[PDB]
RNA sequence: AGUCUC
RNA sequence: AGUCUC
């Protein structure tokens, strides 16, 4: 007649298992004013914080099992329509100190997802809060400080009747969490940089709006007497050469009522503006579908015939500059029948069989990015 | 595999206080947090302190876990007016992971040479998460690498170089969100 | 790049799954006063408050399912020394109307322990809330009002050096839920009678103690100018004469300290208490160990010659009473070294390969038991 | 009961020491499948459920759902007199610190505890506490990490 | 196997009396017990000496049966306020693994830099048990590592410090019942 | 029967 | 790479 409590099951160290509905842990709900602007931050917080937003199936789980294997999956929602656009980024970073930068360019080199609600009117991203290892807790999460920004980074190409909210879902995952390291000196293939290479504007007309970005990326983004710095820019900083493939992850920030032709090429910076032939250099044209936001442009390394420095004193100029640029232009025109100039933003996501030769003292500063 | 010969990156450097009133004490001290790139000083007097914006330094601060080892130079370069046989002054290194006084020393060194010495030791990065370590965080009670100075008689040994070389096994993960570096001049 | 909504899965019906640690649903803290009497009710509430203190794991689960096919598990709690002793009883009962009787009686028939913890330390048991089907859900115990009752069946032998507190651990359980339906005019087998026979209590000394329980046990339990009744008890009553092999359970309610060899035995209520051959009859003697606190007898059915009455008229006479009788009495003698009766529970469970004739128009009132 | 072991037992104004805890105290993090030996040192008579499981040092007494994290309920048998916990290393997510400073309070201590409460309640017809000794006897598939400078002092025990 | 780069644990500090007399005698005497955890001195003055409960220092003196090496590191810091030309001290160190002064010695140094110095020496434990050895015991008539000074002029050689290190093959077995070890401040 | 125990 | 989509 006794039961033996020992063997009870109560000492189950498993990590969270079910479907999506067993698997929710909390629910944030952003709010997006109608009259958001860009550079906007809707919400930076600890990540420990948005997971603990409502009693859902397993949210006790969460904080009361010492080990969770699965990755934290988010789901956002959001749709407005075609007529209008705003870029949304939902940014993950380990930590934080003091009031740190909120910038595109500084909160996206870790797990970072952008992107524009008028074409993607629900978004998933998954994560691993810690890249050393293969598992998580909420207790982890706390103590460490891994921190969450949700910032807007282009505001509204035509304002909502009313206000908006961005509804947030998180689950955890059933996929595995996996590391993600740097050996500073010895990088992996592909190397991950993630670096946001700038916010271009062409604004509507008959204008070819040359655009410039250069490809020594190393000591940071420029700020007011100030540099901007994230963990795998710094790394890619230590190397005095470099050359790869670059991927470039192109992103349509704008209302799909904003129609352009941009034209991609390699280049160096003394060309003029004017060059007649800047469409004889090996180039590619991109042009957006109405709903379609994100496209992906891979240089080939054979489009350079050197490695080039990987860092540049920021005053050089465009015609002492002998590292190549990334430029952007318009190839027909930017053409609307509503207001607001056609904005993409581009982010150099990966550099594929690179290359690096020596190590760098430094150079003191850096040039502001678009 | 990325390397180079003679190739260090500048970290800091501490300017002894030129105001310093030897008649209030004969002594003052800073101390350099390796890891997490701060410097600490004395009220002893004005203190001219710089942490470099160079790349290690950068790295180094926006690196959430670390794990591995890193070279460190200190260099003193001293009060040249001075005659090498007045001289009187000596400075006291230490190197605690932690700026408590209840924690010992994991090393801790004496130089006194005249005019100028340096001093080269390694320091290794061992952490709780999976040998990685964060910068004092709370998590497992972690911790950083300190290197504290008492510098005896500031008007004699008054300035000090801090370089930092990073290893072939130096390993980082994650970043650590930092507000904009200031840039001089 | 857009997630489709529809495609996850959000809308999972299943019942609850996984470990008891994972399946733990609510915590109860029972308060047991070190100078409660037996009688007294601990704790007299809907079952849907009990199953609803404390999150734990299964706890949103509970609230957010429709359907649960797993039976509701509770594990009670507490430990007290062998010099003491205390009969508690956690009784589960589909509904309630009004002021409704507490009593071991009326409580006793649905799903019910009553277990001694001075013997039993860490009790177990499991039910189906919903005997008419095979699922449950939290709205249901709700809306429909199921009980629970924690009395005190007998009180303490010898009293605590401080106030007691009985813990109880609500689990939704592995095995599925089965109904339990009765066909009034259509008895199976085992029929589930789970009537109380009686609360005997043999007082210290060489008496002989001699204890007459009625078989004619249809009517209720008699009160003051009143009858008690539950359902099982009410089904039996329908029938005009029955007989079947006879399951009791019998439970040492006292302490371990008070021994006592009881003798049980089937005779008619004519004969004196003192009759020197009641051994002569088929009988069996009952000694519990120190731990040991359930016993069951079993009657053979040939123990009876005919089918007797279900109800005899209350007045009835021990000598005009021609239904048979459960005797009990001491064998020997009921000794201890501390001051307190040696008392037991009887309790019939069942009847096997019974056999029922007629219908019963009825008999105002009933006896009452022990 | 704190896991940060490492620096000896705590006394007025000095520690105490053993060598195998000397020994763990020259590492600076450590993991490990804690190995615990519990001893009932009061009579058979008097009667309580243990409940054991690992949790952090900030969480509040009354904190109703301790019993959602792993763990294991002790009861002792008339003459039973040890029983043996052991606690998996995946109840760690992480090596922690061998040793914290002393002062450090309970909000602000990172390191795992182990805790140990009353289930139900503690009964008895004599006077008297339930005691309990707890021991922890080995640690399985360690693993450790770094040099410990030494952190000054240490907290006392039970 | 654990190990990390440029940890030692601080195991004494011995300060020179401040009352030291210079016109009794010109030289002062301590030493400092390894094994054993102990620091011997001069009716020369108050000494201000002190065993740190560090980790290595706390092992030692709990490990009954001892084998292996170690590494010990020795830093003198003196008066900075002597100028550099009128330094006239120097101190003898000497290796014995004994007090008694019948053991002759096992290593010898003398050291007079200016103002500071250190002295970096690996010591091997070997006993007679099974290579392992006990502090002092009578049983194989065992012994143990005493490192002793003669400070000449105590007020210009006035601190010193001594650090340990534990190897890789640093290996003991059993345990000494010992009183609580006090903690200062 | 069920529940429980094993 | 990862994430996502399919």
């Amino acid at each position: 007649m006794e039961t033996n409590l020992f063997k009870l099951s109560l000492d189950d160290v498993e990590t969270p298992k079910g479907s999506m509905l067993d698997l929710k842990i909390s629910q944030s709900k952003i709010a997006l004013p109608k009259n958001t602007v860009g550079g906007t931050i809707l919400r930076s917080d600890l990540l420990a914080n948005f997971l603990t937003e409502g009693n859902f199936r397993a949210s006790v789980d969460l904080q009361r099992t010492h080990r969770i294997k699965g990755m934290i999956k988010m789901v956002a929602t959001v749709g407005i329509p075609e007529n209008t656009g705003i870029a949304l980024a939902c940014a993950m970073n380990s930590s934080i100190r003091g009031r740190a930068s909120s910038d595109i360019y500084t909160i996206c080199s870790q797990d970072c997802e952008l992107w524009n609600p008028a074409c993607t009117k629900a978004m998933t991203m998954s994560f691993n809060p810690n890249p050393c290892s293969d598992a998580w807790s909420l207790e982890f999460l706390k103590r460490t400080g891994f921190h969450c920004d949700i910032i807007c980074v282009t505001g509204w190409t035509a304002t909502p009747m009313q206000d908006v909210q961005v509804t947030i879902d998180w689950f955890i995952s059933s996929q595995e969490c996996v590391p993600r390291t740097y050996c500073v000196l010895n990088p992996q293939n592909p190397f991950v940089l993630n670096r946001w290479m700038g916010k271009l504007t062409f604004p509507q007309g008959t204008s070819r709006s040359v655009k410039r970005m250069p490809l020594s990326i190393g000591g940071g983004a420029g700020a007011k007497s100030a540099i901007l710095m994230n963990m795998p820019n710094a790394v890619l900083s230590m190397w005095r050469y470099f050359v790869g493939d670059l991927v470039f992850e192109v992103s349509k920030m704008t209302s799909p009522y904003i129609k352009c032709t941009v034209s991609f090429f390699i280049a160096f910076g003394n060309l003029a503006d004017d060059t007649i032939n800047f469409e004889a250099f090996p180039h590619k044209l991109v042009q957006f579908g109405e709903i379609q936001e994100k496209v992906v442009l891979k240089f080939s390394q054979e489009e350079f015939l050197t490695a080039w420095s990987t860092q540049v004193r920021p005053a050089t100029t465009l015609l002492a500059d002998g590292c190549p640029y990334l430029y952007a232009m318009v190839h027909d025109s930017s053409v609307s029948t509503i207001p607001g100039d056609f904005v993409i933003g581009v982010k150099l996501t990966i550099i594929e069989n690179m290359c690096a030769y020596g190590l760098n003292p430094g150079i003191s500063g850096s040039r502001l990015l678009g | 595999s990325i390397s180079q010969q003679t190739v260090w990156n500048q970290m800091a450097t501490v300017r002894t206080p030129l105001n310093f009133d030897s008649s209030k004490q004969s002594f003052c001290q800073f101390s350099v947090d390796l890891l997490g790139g701060g410097i600490s000083v004395d009220k002893t007097g004005d203190w001219i302190t710089l942490v470099q914006n160079s790349p290690i330094s950068n790295l180094l601060r926006v690196a959430a876990w670390k794990k591995g080892c890193l070279m460190v130079k200190v260099v003193m370069s001293g009060n040249a007016a001075v005659k090498r046989s007045d001289w009187a002054s000596l400075v006291q290194v230490f190197l605690t992971n932690s700026n408590s006084t209840e924690h010992f020393d994991a090393c801790r060194w004496t130089k006194s040479e005249p005019h100028s010495w340096e001093l080269i030791f390694p320091i290794e990065v061992c952490g709780p998460n999976n040998g990685f370590e964060m910068w004092s965080s709370e998590w497992a009670n972690q911790t950083s690498w300190h290197l504290s100075f008492l510098v005896d008689n500031p008007k004699q040994s008054t300035t000090f170089d801090v370089l930092l070389g990073i290893s072939q096994n130096f390993e980082i993960a994650g970043n650590t969100l930092m507000p904009a570096f200031s840039v001089p001049q």
